[PDB]
């Protein structure tokens, strides 16, 4: 009897990849400053952002095969290429350089003395600088030489810039959509009971750290525990927190730029000497807000490990200096700091057997992260004492292979892979196309 | 918006104008001020297969019997061997996510009554009709 | 080319075509042969978002009653609240600038009569009356 | 009873801003001479532009409000960099420079020998070469240096393309439009009677010159006065001839091209020496047409300033050398003239108490205009002598603040920014977008 | 495609619905995944070029008495100074290719009395029709 019939914009959709762009806030683009981060041209996000709830809906995700991730990882690396294009490249800084003891910490800072190129290419220009001792490497008085010469290239990043991370959310063209899980606890697997779609993310800052990651979303009441495959030691696992950890990391160097002339046109901003404290950059975690916070997430480990069993945290295992540190930028500075102090610890059942605690944290200009060869950015001086506070929204852990598997259980502060640090915010979105056309029978057939 | 995904056929022919809408339109009017060579063809993708995939739905939408949106009608007759099936059982007993399901194989076939069996010798037929 | 614009709304009426031309196309299909990097993005980020502009009217003239250009009828009501007057008053008195001029407050509301009230109610009403 | 309607296409509009494109006239083209100023894939203007007269309509327009100014401006800043971004960068003649005076005038002329790279990176090469004072400074026999190495960096414009300037009309994309004023009196603000519509503005020459505008649009009937503030003292103030005035400007040293080898595949265009005339580079301007424009244009400010009153002219107060001077480009060369000689003079209330003029220019081959920092860029020299004739169909004005507002005024020969010189041209032209879409009540309703 | 281009235009009324499909649309979706400045602009220039001529032929479909496309009726009149002609001489016994070469003169001329003679007077008539 019926008669097929074409209905336009069915609720059907299908899962799919598609290439996001982001948004700023509109109000990033009046904080200026010369293209801070991400945002230049960024779009201005929809002062009213769109969350739909969809009742009597099932979705099944899975954070791990999230393509979202893959987009924003190479997005932070082609925006990192795109900032250091147009700035001024360090090519001949590969002089010689003859470096001594500064005037206690066992001579941390090298104060050394090089032959440099002068706006006129005839003459040569006899100068000082200061360098952090990661920076340089001897070559055989003492003589040095940049670290990252014999690796690579280099290039200085722009002082008007700023590497200061600001909120971006990621939406989808037209035809697509993003899913968001609205439930309390979710590990990000699994079918989610509450589902909504929205237009734009949330708010997610692109904070680029390890061992501990910063400036996060907070979980829903219990702490969440989140990995690809647990049993398996190889993975890491991701933890998210709940109440916030109050964190200071600052510069006790109070420092002065140089400003050198190497023309014609342009100018290297130097490291002068070092007005202040005598000091070795620092980190403070509040010993009682750690612990509390240790205690709550320990306990969520017995949910998988077993009600009852030991287990004892210590610092990193060995690696390259991103992955056994805390790697962060702060001012504009990159700190990287020994952790070692608050992972050493050993918990019973329940309960584990002074007002302030600190961390050494060292200082390198020049970087190279994400495994770049061919291109070393080098991190401008700033002027006067770097101050910041931010809060620590989860960590990078990982199990020990050695087992005696059913007696203890030992974790160390992870590292390497930066998407890791995106699958943090990104665990509650995936995405999505939809298909409008569908086809349904019905009487009205046609004259 | 496809709040009614979850709710059966025949609520979720209520709502079908607002997927509609969205679905159709880009209307941000957003970024594109100020050039960049890197990002923006990434931005330009995007939208550049958006109305690509545009212009594929209104091909069929056009070709077929409905040459208009939304909803519109056909005289081509629903066949027993497709979804053989009760008509309270689909609208009111069955979802959307649930009948695309089972159409899977049938869905290449009936797209060719539409543009063949039809507008094809329809419009043919039509213009005979018109002639007298 | 807009010459009515000064006219009144009964004149404007005739030349209403022309306007309708002009808009709608780019047909001069000149440059673009050798690539530039840089001008280049310039002549796009117009054109782009010219035929982006364009499938949002587009868009509006398919979801109402229209499914046309130029003019088309609806089942919609002129409320005596907007802009109530004289039949004579509008199109032989009155100009199209002047006339957007006081709508601007009910346009909103106009808009919503057409895609709500009639091709979603109407389309819907269109197939109950279909199936006998 | 009524119902109602949809209309299509209804004559309505709104002021907005959209991106612009050129045009070049399909001839342009057929000039060659590898890529002529902007005209490289430049679109070919129809050869029959459409201009509509709209009766019965009354449009506002500001010139100083126009955004169709600013594009410009940006355009010819941008069309700039990209001429000079594959042309050969200069960035080793920043050598020291011996240089002597050469065999009247003082000395302006300075011979240089210095010491430079070759194909080969081992020996070096000596040679000399001839540059002009204002290109040059001393450092501390004499000893000089580029005038811009301490500043910026520098590159040769390639001798392949030329900066003449050829007729560029700007049109709108689909959906857009631009109105003309066609009044024979338009100083650019308030009401216009009769407006027309046209899809591309007329032939403008992008000419950039300071203190004259050269080769413009002449006025209708009495010459125009145009400010964007008046009485105001800080505004500039635009002035459009009515007849064209006759200027020459030439280049009396007849010059060699030495183009050295500085390899691999570069190659540098030295200035040779000079035979022929020993001179200082002059402009030309008649006495007779230069004072009955001047008679005509003092009138013009009476209907401001008042009927009587005393009208005094002088040259330039002070500043940058582009604001100082009238700056322009003459056959690939940039003169700088002394327009002194013209400006000095006193009026009565209709009247001012030889067969030619004559006026001093310099030579500048290293320039940076719009103030800009980081690029420099070098005028190659030009074989034989340079003569070239322009119209003068325009000046730039600046009023005194010191007042005595009741007594007399005098005005100076303006600068500084060039969108002045493109408002020139368009301040009869402004960019709406068509709203096409309309709805009206009728008794049709439907079936 | 194309395969009735030899045919008589009686033949090429069959598969005349192949030539719509194929040459309206673009449904690759291949490449643009990976970002290139160079030969990207060259794969770009070719169907942004497609797109502008596409909706160039739409327009002439909607600004006349189609609004639908393949096949669509009208009320000009048939010219006897246009190829005055025998019925059987021309669908039978003549081909497209040989068709058009002869209307060469006449086509600017017919197709002003389908946008201008029709739908501008149309409409307008059908608005007066639609009063009472
Ligand atoms: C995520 O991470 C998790 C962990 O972090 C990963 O889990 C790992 O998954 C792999 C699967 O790829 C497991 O390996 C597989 O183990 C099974 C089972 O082995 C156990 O049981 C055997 C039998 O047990 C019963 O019988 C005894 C005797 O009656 C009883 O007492 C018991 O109580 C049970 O009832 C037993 O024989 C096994 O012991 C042997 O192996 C272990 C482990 O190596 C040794 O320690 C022991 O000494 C002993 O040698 C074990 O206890 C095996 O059956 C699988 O073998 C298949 O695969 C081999 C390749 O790895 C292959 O060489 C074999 O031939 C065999 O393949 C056979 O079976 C296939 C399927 O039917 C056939 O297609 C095939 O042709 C052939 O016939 C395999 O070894 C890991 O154990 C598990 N990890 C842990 C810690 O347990 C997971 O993979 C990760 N996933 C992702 C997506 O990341
Ligand atoms: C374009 O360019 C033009 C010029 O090139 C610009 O024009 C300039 O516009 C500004 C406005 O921003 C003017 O300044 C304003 O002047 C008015 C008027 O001042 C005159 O008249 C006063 C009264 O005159 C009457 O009364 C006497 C006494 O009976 C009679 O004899 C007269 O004949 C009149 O009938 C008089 O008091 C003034 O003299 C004082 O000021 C002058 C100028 O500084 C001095 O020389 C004198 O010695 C004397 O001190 C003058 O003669 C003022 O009223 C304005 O003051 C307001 O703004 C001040 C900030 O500048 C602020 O501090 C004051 O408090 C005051 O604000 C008051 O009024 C506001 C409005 O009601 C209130 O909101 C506010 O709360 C407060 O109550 C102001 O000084 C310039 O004069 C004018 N330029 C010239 C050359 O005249 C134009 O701006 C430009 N525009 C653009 C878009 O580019
Ligand atoms: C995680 O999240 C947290 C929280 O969101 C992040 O912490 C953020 O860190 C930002 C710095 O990276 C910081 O930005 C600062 O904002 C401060 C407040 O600005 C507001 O107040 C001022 C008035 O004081 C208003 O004018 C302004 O509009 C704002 O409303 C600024 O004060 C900061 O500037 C100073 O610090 C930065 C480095 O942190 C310097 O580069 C900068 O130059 C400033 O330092 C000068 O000034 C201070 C005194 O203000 C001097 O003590 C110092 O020595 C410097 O003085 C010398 O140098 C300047 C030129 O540099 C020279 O003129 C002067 O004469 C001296 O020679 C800075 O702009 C965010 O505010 C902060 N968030 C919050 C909520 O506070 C954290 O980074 C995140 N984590 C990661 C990894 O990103
Ligand atoms: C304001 O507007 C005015 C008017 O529009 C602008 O004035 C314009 O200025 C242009 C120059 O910038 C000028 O272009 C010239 O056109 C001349 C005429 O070309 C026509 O005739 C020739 C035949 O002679 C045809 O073949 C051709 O197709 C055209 O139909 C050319 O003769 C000019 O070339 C000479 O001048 C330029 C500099 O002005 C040199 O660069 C060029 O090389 C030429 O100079 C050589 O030739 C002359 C003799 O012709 C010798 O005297 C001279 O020394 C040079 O000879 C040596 O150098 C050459 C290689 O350079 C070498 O082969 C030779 O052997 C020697 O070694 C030039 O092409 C416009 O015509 C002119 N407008 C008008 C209407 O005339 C004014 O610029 C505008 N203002 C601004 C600010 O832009
Ligand atoms: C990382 O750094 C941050 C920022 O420095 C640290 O967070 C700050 O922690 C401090 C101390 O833990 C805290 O300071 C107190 O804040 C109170 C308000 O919340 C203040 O009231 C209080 O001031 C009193 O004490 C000071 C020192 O004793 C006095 O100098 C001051 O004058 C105050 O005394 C007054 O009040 C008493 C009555 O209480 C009265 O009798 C007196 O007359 C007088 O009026 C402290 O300053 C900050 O508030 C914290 N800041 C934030 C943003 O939370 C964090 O602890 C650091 N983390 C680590 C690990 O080091
Ligand atoms: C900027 O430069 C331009 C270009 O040089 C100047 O404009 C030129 O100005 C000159 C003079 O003002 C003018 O030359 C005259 O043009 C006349 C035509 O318009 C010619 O007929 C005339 O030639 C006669 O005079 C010459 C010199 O006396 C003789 O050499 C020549 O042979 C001519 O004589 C003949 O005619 C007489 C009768 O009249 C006859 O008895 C003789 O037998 C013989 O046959 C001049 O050359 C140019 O025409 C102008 N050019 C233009 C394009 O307008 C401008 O003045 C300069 N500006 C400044 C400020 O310096
Ligand atoms: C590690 O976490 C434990 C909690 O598991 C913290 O123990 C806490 O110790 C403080 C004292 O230093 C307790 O405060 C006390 O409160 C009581 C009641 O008001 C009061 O009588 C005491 O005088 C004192 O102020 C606190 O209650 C207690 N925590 C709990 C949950 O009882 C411990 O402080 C943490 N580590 C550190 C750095 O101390
Ligand atoms: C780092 O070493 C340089 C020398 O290479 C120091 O600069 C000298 O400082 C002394 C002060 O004791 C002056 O007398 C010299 O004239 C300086 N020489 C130069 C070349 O600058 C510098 O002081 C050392 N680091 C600092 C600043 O403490
Ligand atoms: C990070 O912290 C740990 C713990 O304090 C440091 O370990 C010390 O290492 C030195 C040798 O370098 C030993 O002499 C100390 O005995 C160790 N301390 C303890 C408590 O065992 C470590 O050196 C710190 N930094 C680095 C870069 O390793
Ligand atoms: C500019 O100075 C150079 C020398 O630096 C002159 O070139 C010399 O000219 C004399 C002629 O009197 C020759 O004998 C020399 O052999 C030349 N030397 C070189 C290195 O070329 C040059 O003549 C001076 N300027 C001009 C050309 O007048
Ligand atoms: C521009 O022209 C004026 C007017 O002739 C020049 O002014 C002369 O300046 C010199 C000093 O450099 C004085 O000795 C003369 O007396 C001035 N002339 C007059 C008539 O007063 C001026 O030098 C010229 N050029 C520049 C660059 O200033």
């Amino acid at each position: 009897n019926l008669w097929v019939t074409v209905y336009y914009g069915v609720p059907v959709w299908k899962d799919a990849e598609t290439t996001l762009f982001c948004a700023s806030d509109a109000k990033a683009y009046e904080t200026e400053k010369h293209n801070v981060w991400a945002t230049h041209a960024c779009v201005p996000t929809d002062p009213n952002p769109q969350e739909i709830h969809l009742e009597n809906v099932t979705e099944e995700f899975n954070m791990w095969k999230n393509n979202m991730v893959e987009q924003m990882h190479t997005d932070i690396i082609s925006l990192w290429d795109q900032s250091l294009k147009p700035c001024v490249k360090l090519t001949p800084l590969c002089v010689t350089l003859q470096c001594t003891n500064v005037t206690d910490m066992r001579g941390e800072l090298k104060n050394c003395s090089f032959n440099m190129t002068t706006e006129l290419r005839d003459k040569k220009q006899k100068v000082y600088s200061l360098f952090y001792r990661l920076d340089v490497v001897q070559i055989n008085n003492k003589e040095y030489r940049l670290i990252n010469c014999n690796t690579s290239a280099i290039t200085q990043a722009c002082p008007k810039v700023s590497f200061e991370p600001i909120p971006i959310h990621y939406c989808a063209p037209a035809g697509f959509a993003i899913l968001k899980c609205k439930d309390k606890k979710f590990n990000g697997t699994g079918p989610c009971p509450s589902v909504s779609t929205v237009q734009c993310t949330h708010g997610i800052k692109p904070v680029v750290s390890t061992q501990l990651l910063l400036n996060g979303s907070l979980a829903e009441e219990e702490v969440m525990i989140r990995s690809e495959n647990i049993t398996n030691n190889a993975k890491n696992i991701l933890v998210q927190f709940n109440t916030p950890v109050q964190i200071n990391c600052t510069r006790p160097n109070n420092n002065t730029r140089k400003s050198i002339r190497i023309g014609p046109g342009q100018a290297f901003y130097a490291t002068g000497d070092i007005i202040g404290d005598i000091r070795q950059a620092h980190c403070n975690v509040s010993k009682a807000t750690w612990n509390e916070t240790l205690g709550k997430v320990v306990k969520q480990l017995r949910k998988h490990f077993g009600n009852n069993t030991i287990i004892r945290f210590a610092n990193s295992s060995g690696g390259d200096l991103e992955v056994t540190t805390h790697s962060f930028n702060c001012g504009g500075e990159f700190f990287y700091c020994n952790t070692s102090g608050l992972f050493n610890s050993t918990w019973i059942s329940n309960t584990s057997v002074n007002d302030s605690i600190t961390l050494p944290c060292r200082i390198k200009q020049i970087i190279n992260m994400w495994q770049r060869i061919g291109q070393a950015m080098y991190a401008p001086p700033i002027q006067g004492v770097i101050r910041c506070v931010s809060n620590i929204t989860g960590l990078i852990l990982t199990r020990d292979g050695g087992s005696t598997n059913s007696t203890t259980e030992t974790f160390r502060p992870g590292g390497g892979d930066m998407r890791d640090n995106w699958r943090s915010e990104l665990y509650k979105y995936k995405v999505v196309k939809i298909e409008p056309l569908g086809v349904a029978p019905t009487r009205c057939k046609r004259r | 918006f496809l709040g009614a995904a979850g709710s059966t056929m025949g609520a979720a022919s209520m709502t079908l104008t607002v997927q509609a809408r969205n679905l159709l339109s880009g209307e941000d009017f957003t970024i594109d001020i100020p050039d960049v060579t890197v990002w923006g063809i990434k931005q330009l993708q995007a939208r550049v297969l958006a109305v690509e995939r545009y212009l594929r739905d209104q091909q069929l939408l056009g070709i077929w019997g409905c040459s208009g949106k939304l909803i519109c009608c056909t005289n081509v007759p629903w066949n027993s061997s497709w979804s053989n099936r009760n008509l309270s059982e689909i609208w009111d007993n069955m979802t959307w996510l649930q009948w695309d399901k089972e159409i899977s194989n049938y869905t290449q076939i009936i797209y060719g009554l539409l543009e063949e069996s039809q507008n094809q010798q329809e419009k043919n037929e039509q213009d005979l009709l018109a002639l007298d």
